[PDB]
């Protein structure tokens, strides 16, 4: 605003450009530099001259272009708007990039709000009176952005407290209209439904709170093996094209929660294309009617041929929107497409910055920084007077070379992680269903899981544990059969095997392309484990009555048949059908005993 | 005890066909992968160790004016 | 024209007495024995420039030479007269003939499509070929890449795909390719030069061809020259663009070699840091644009070294382009047709292509129960060579002869034998028939009854 | 005070035209948003100094930024009301409670134990469990590693060691968190609050969520506090360190970030005078009858020991606790390795007057049946299913046999030394009598019931 503090450019190279005669710069703060006026972030600083990593595209720039300090850090607009808005890694709506520039491409340069400021909401005040003091995180007011979501809260801007003073009657207004007015100690403040907050913080909340809430997964595997609660941190590392776009999207349409955070860094450009195309065709069954998949979730882009900084802006910018999200007192999700780019972003940045590479390639900050956004997600009470619980799960996709877990993304990860969800690449690439192993993936949550998944009066635990023993005493059983044959096991281990065979086939083989497999409900997974250890004891039982194990799956075929078509099964309604089908197991036993 | 000899000859087979495509091929796989694993190691190390030479070479050159 | 030149190291330049430097400027050097090379800017800090030579420093000297900066940065000189005629690595003319007239001077960088404007792949296309039918589809206007090993079938293989591929295609207006080759052998470049002609393309075709005799930085510049001329035959000409591009491995050996050269801090396998988004700079420019005819369709080709599926170069290909197709050389030496492993060689999206509407909707289904049968065939194969033939069941056997026959018969064709999607269909339909009824899982009742004879 | 600066590289910053400079000074510094921070000077020279923030420079403007320098060491305000409280990284309170009144002021550094005034103790702590009092032999006074694995419950088994610890002189427990998770630090103070021994304890919470810069302050706080104890208190005190891999991977950072020689894992030249002081922070003294005993916790990268961090904390500290990770994805009670394990204070604490004259024996027996098992295993592994004749297989028999219940004895039961002697006693009596060479004529004779 005419303030005109202004540095020189000095050395460029790359992304990198080192600006001169600039002493009022900040480090990691928003400057516009060049003669397009392109934002980046000061790093480091020697002498007068001070580094500066350009979150954009450098080419084009010369020398003696003048760069302009904000004398602010990186920010983001938080409020209503945001929703089924795609944003690029300045957090600028990408339809109306594309509207403006009348280009397919991607320019260079360009300024643009966050949100629309043409665009209109009908706000009215959240239960707040007019005198009553008010402080940051207090919701000021209300507005109905979707038919689902409804009531987006308008929050009181940060390092704000003291009483309501003029307060504007409700009604259609946007966002950058100020809807209240508050005299405090720092006498007179406007107020708005839209509070602008800094990336490089996470939003506030009240107090850390332990979550006995589980989210449901969607999926059986992810149900039972490593389990993943609401505020939890669950890794997703897989191989490059294992399914891990795929995985997160699946994760991003079953997912029970809220709303939905999907960041793509660094991936195809045809996926978030796809994401896009296939948005408006999701539709949500559930209460709040004619609702799609896209006004439920909001989507932030960094393209593979954009800037390196560019995901980890956009890495942060989601992680800052979700910590909004958890601050509206709902359950959300963020989801991070290959994380491993954002670290090769931070491998090319310290290296290009002359520090002295650690592993494979990367900084020794990278640990602290992935610690920080495992941390940073959570289950907790939010701010303001309404005390609502807010949850923010943290999902991220990890691309390490060659499948390897030695790779400095895999164990950063799954150190600061409590569940981790590996994916193989070998039943992915029999055109098998989702990919995990069983003898890997674990989580140290499942006990708290547990203790959720008892609220129904089901026992997770007790199938999962056995479910577990009899993969590990298969495993033993494969490695003996590999070993000397499958002719020198006995009875059980025969039968460990078949239903070792069972369990993979019927069960943790699912069409995602299906009708019916493609999701998996919580009674449904339940009932389906329930009759597999039922027909598990049955076999066994029968087993110690002096029976051989070809003749008792002789006659088991039937049953075999049943407890393979309980994949398809139906909807909501009819699904005793599927628990009557366990007394079909239990008369089995009886026509075994004649 | 000619047809317990050739039980015992089937498991000599079945053994020498499990060091012939299994032992030795997932000892030859797991000693390329460790070697990979140390040359790259190696290699890093020797890496960071040519950029400290670089560094210090480039901070006696800068002295040296 | 600056004339002043300060020091001399290596495969690289630094000049002074300049100013307002542009990053990848187009720069004329001009050497003391008259040699005119064209370069790129690098870096500039202060009042100082530092540049690399493309044609090498050798035989330069320092005061007699002289530097004439255009301040643009890399430009060229895109038309539509490319078409029929073959160019080289340079820019300059390999077809002998005269000068170029050109329509548009563009950057060969190439400019990354919106997300919002970013149209998902659709439609189908026929490749002539049953596994890039059944086993993947492919998709027209999606990206694809091909592993192959040294000493493989992969120029005969790329030679079959393209001239079967407009082939084919027309029983789904003909389709337009562009061949680009960076660092190749002259050997591959003839058989390459003889295919293209044998398939009568090269008239509808460009032509990239950059030596391996030639320098890295050309052949490195070759492959954005392309991009460009793709891009504007994708968006300026609207029509469809295929893209074919070989020799990636030579490209990549010479970028860690100019990483190394300039001593910068080099990324896995001694490779770049910025290699990812290096590969992902042409990886992510192909795809489809919303409101724009046509579509740009890639289908790369790289060689894994020492036939090594855990070399660097393909997970990094992997890890950059969206699904790809294996050529395993376990298959190669079998004197069978085309070496393919089905397990290995997967796409992006298989579904756009399949379903009611375009094709079938028994095609997926079949994909899945193929795949399926094929990799128990492959396990108790496995299994077979172990403990034995008599120690497997009738299901290892089934499987395993079902996966020879798949083999055999499936999965060999020939180079210029083009299998229609319908023939390839049937066969696939002949292949199921040779398992049992309840050896496919993956397969539906109708669709069982309806291809079992 | 200076408010003049002259260039900053990232954590680290430097000024110039700087008089009367103290190397590794206490300082305090107010930033430009009215956010006042601590920092540490890392060296000085000429008229310039150079100058770490343990906070973070993060958000700071050169101009409006003033840093005083109190020009002498850092020093804590060392307390015996800070029982039962809590404080941060920074020292200010997290329990949500007032300032408490400091006894003593000086260095948190601490001081370096003479080498004549130093005792080497004997005394046997009962660890309660049946893997662990017997195996390795707990003694306060020594010193003890543990390294675990990335999603391992290392956490559970310190806190259920913790609870089993606490003959009339109680031991008090101090705790030192680098880097540790929000989830680590929740479910460690829910164990905490389960055990009841939370207002005998205190300790310095560093989360993840804070800077881990400052975390490496705080241990050498906790290290402070734990000779303040020793030293003048007289009590027995307990020092444990959480997650020291990120105290070493942050000290590896401060390390690069001054450009200097690197080492292994990017770990810094000095470090091994670093980690020795942080083993320091253990042993006794000489007419004092407190005993202060560092126990300090790291976790393997990639599930190695072949680590750096690893290596020099099995070569400096004397013995290691090593958790296998398929003992854990076993379902078992907690998965310490009798192999990599070992104690070189269990000579001593063993033996008649302490706890058994079987206790030796027993020991070196059990180690000589785990590794015959071991060697059985792979013999299982490479030969039959047939067990390699008689003795591999009562090897292996034995060997299941002391996974499954002496490996294991669960982590709320806390077993006593004589109980875990029975039990070793019973589970030996599958092996034949002169099946054991470990075991000398009185041993074998010792106990026939």
């Amino acid at each position: 605003h005419a303030e005109s503090e202004y540095g020189a450019i000095y050395s460029v190279s790359g992304p990198v450009v080192i600006a001169e005669n600039m002493i009022g710069c900040a480090m990691y703060e928003l400057v516009k530099v060049g003669h397009d006026n392109l934002v980046g972030e000061v790093i480091r600083i020697d002498g007068d001259k001070a580094t500066i990593q350009v979150y954009e595209e450098t080419a084009g720039l010369t020398v003696g272009d003048p760069v302009l300090r904000t004398g602010k850090p990186l920010s983001v607009e938080l409020g209503p708007g945001l929703m089924e808005t795609i944003y690029d890694g300045i957090q600028r709506p990408l339809k109306a990039i594309k509207e403006e520039s009348q280009s397919i491409y991607i320019p260079r340069g360009i300024d643009t709000p966050a949100l629309d400021r043409t665009i209109k909401w009908q706000f009215t005040p959240g239960k707040f009176q007019v005198g009553d003091h008010i402080s940051g995180g207090d919701i000021y007011g209300s507005v109905f952005e979707n038919s689902l979501i409804s009531s987006h809260k308008i929050l009181l801007p940060p390092r704000s407290r003291g009483t309501i003073t003029w307060i504007a009657p409700a009604g259609e207004y946007t966002l950058d209209e100020k809807i209240l007015e508050v005299e405090f100690d720092g006498k007179k403040s406007d107020f708005t439904l839209y509070h602008t907050w800094p990336v490089r913080v996470p939003r506030p909340v009240t107090e850390k709170l332990s979550a006995d809430y589980p989210l449901l997964t969607g999926q059986r595997v992810l149900d039972a093996l490593f389990p993943c609660v609401q505020g939890g941190t669950t890794c997703i590392p897989g191989a490059f094209g294992c399914g891990k776009t795929v995985i997160s999207q699946s994760l991003s349409k079953y997912s029970n929660s809220d709303a939905i955070i999907y960041v793509g860094c660094g991936e195809r450009g045809n996926e978030m294309a796809e994401v896009l195309m296939e948005f408006p065709e999701l539709y949500t069954e559930m209460s709040g009617t004619k609702e799609p998949i896209m006004k439920r979730t909001t989507l932030v882009a960094n393209t593979s041929n954009m800037p390196v900084a560019a995901r980890e802006a956009s890495i942060y910018t989601g992680i800052t929107l979700a910590e909004y999200f958890r601050d509206q007192g709902k359950n959300v999700s963020m989801i991070a497409d290959s994380s491993s780019r954002w670290a090769e972003a931070l491998r090319e940045i310290s290296g290009r910055l002359g520090e002295m590479p650690a592993d494979q390639g990367f900084p020794a900050y990278l640990g602290a920084k992935l610690a920080s956004f495992y941390e940073r997600a959570g289950k907790a009470v939010a701010l303001g007077s309404p005390d609502r619980t807010g949850s923010v799960s943290i999902v991220a996709a990890v691309s390490p070379a060659g499948g390897d877990f030695s790779d400095p993304v895999t164990t950063a990860t799954l150190g600061i992680t409590q569940v981790f969800w590996g994916l193989d690449k070998k039943l992915a690439q029999r055109k098998h269903f989702p990919s995990i192993n069983t003898s890997v993936s674990y989580s140290k949550y499942t006990n708290v899981l547990n203790k959720f998944y008892d609220s129904n009066y089901p026992e997770f635990p007790v199938l999962r544990d056995r479910m577990k023993e009899i993969l590990s005493n298969a495993e033993e059983l494969e490695q003996v059969v590999q070993l000397v044959g499958k002719s020198a096991l006995s009875d059980s281990d025969k039968i460990t095997l078949d239903v070792a065979t069972l369990i993979k086939e019927d069960f943790l083989q699912q069409n995602g392309y299906s009708t019916y497999d493609a999701f998996c409900p919580i009674w449904k997974t339940f009932d389906m484990m329930r009759a597999f250890i039922s027909y598990h004891d049955e076999a066994q039982k029968a087993v110690a009555n002096g029976a051989n194990w070809s003749k008792l799956a002789d006659s088991t075929g039937d049953v075999k048949h049943a407890v393979s078509s309980s994949k398809f099964f139906e909807p909501s309604r009819g699904e005793k059908e599927v628990h009557g089908e366990f007394e079909k197991l239990l008369s089995t036993m009886q026509e075994r005993f004649a | 005890a000619f047809i317990i000899l050739d039980e015992v000859i089937k498991v000599t087979n079945r053994r020498v066909n499990a060091i012939e495509h299994v032992i030795i091929p997932r000892t030859e796989n797991t000693i390329a992968y460790i070697n990979s694993e140390l040359d790259e190691l190696d290699r890093e190390e020797f890496y960071r160790l040519k950029k400290v030479q670089e560094k210090k070479q480039n901070e006696t050159a800068k002295l040296d004016a | 024209n600056y004339n002043t030149v300060s020091g001399v190291n290596g495969p690289l330049v630094i000049l002074e007495k300049v100013k307002f430097p542009r990053y990848n400027e187009i720069v004329n050097l001009t050497l003391p024995d008259g040699t005119v090379r064209q370069g790129q800017v690098l870096e500039i800090r202060g009042d100082r420039a530092i540049v690399q030579v493309f044609e090498g420093t050798s035989g330069i000297d320092v005061k007699k030479t002289t530097v004439e900066f255009t301040g643009e940065s890399l430009r060229i000189p895109v038309s539509e007269d490319m078409l029929g005629r073959i160019f080289d690595g340079s820019g300059r003319p390999i077809d002998n003939g005269p000068k170029v007239f050109a329509e548009d001077y563009l950057d060969i960088n190439g400019s990354p499509i919106n997300p919002y404007a970013r149209i998902y792949p659709e439609e189908m296309i026929s490749t002539g070929v049953s596994a890039i039918d059944t086993m993947n589809s492919i998709a027209r206007g999606q990206k694809i890449p091909i592993f192959s090993a040294s000493g493989l079938p992969h120029n005969e293989i790329a030679a079959q795909i393209c001239r079967q591929a407009g082939l084919v295609r027309p029983t789904k207006e003909n389709f337009s390719i562009v061949f680009a080759a960076m660092g190749v052998n002259l050997e591959t470049a003839r058989f390459f030069k003889q295919d293209f002609e044998e398939n009568g393309s090269l008239e509808r075709t460009s032509l990239f061809l950059n030596l391996a005799n030639d320098p890295t930085i050309e052949r490195i510049i070759t492959p954005r020259l392309a991009l460009t001329t793709a891009e504007y035959l994708a968006y300026q000409t609207e029509r469809h663009v295929l893209t074919i591009l070989t020799d990636m491995s030579s490209y990549a050996d010479a970028l860690r070699e100019v990483s190394a050269a300039r001593e910068e801090v080099p990324g896995r396998r001694g490779y770049p840091g910025y290699m990812y988004t290096d590969l992902s700079t042409i990886y992510e420019r192909a795809g489809r644009v919303e409101g724009r005819n046509g579509s740009i369709t890639q289908i790369p080709i790289l060689t894994m070294p020492n036939d090594d599926i855990t070399h660097p170069i393909p997970d990094l290909t992997g890890y950059i382009t969206e699904g790809q197709i294996f050529v395993d050389r376990q298959l190669h030496n079998k004197g069978i047709y085309p070496p393919i492993n089905v397990l290995p060689s997967l796409s992006r999206l298989m579904k756009s292509a399949i379903g009611e509407g375009m094709t079938r909707k028994d095609h997926g289904d079949v994909s899945n129960q193929l795949y399926a049968k094929y990799a128990i065939g492959k396990d108790a194969a496995a299994m077979k060579a172990v403990v034995g033939e008599e120690a497997l069941s009738i299901e290892d056997k089934l499987s395993l002869e079902f996966l020879e026959k798949f083999e055999k018969t499936f999965i060999t064709q020939g180079a210029y034998e083009d299998r229609t999607v319908f023939e390839s269909l049937d066969q696939a339909w002949s292949l199921l028939r040779i398992y049992p009824k309840e050896m496919l899982n993956r397969i539906s009742p109708k669709i069982l009854d309806e291809f079992y004879d």
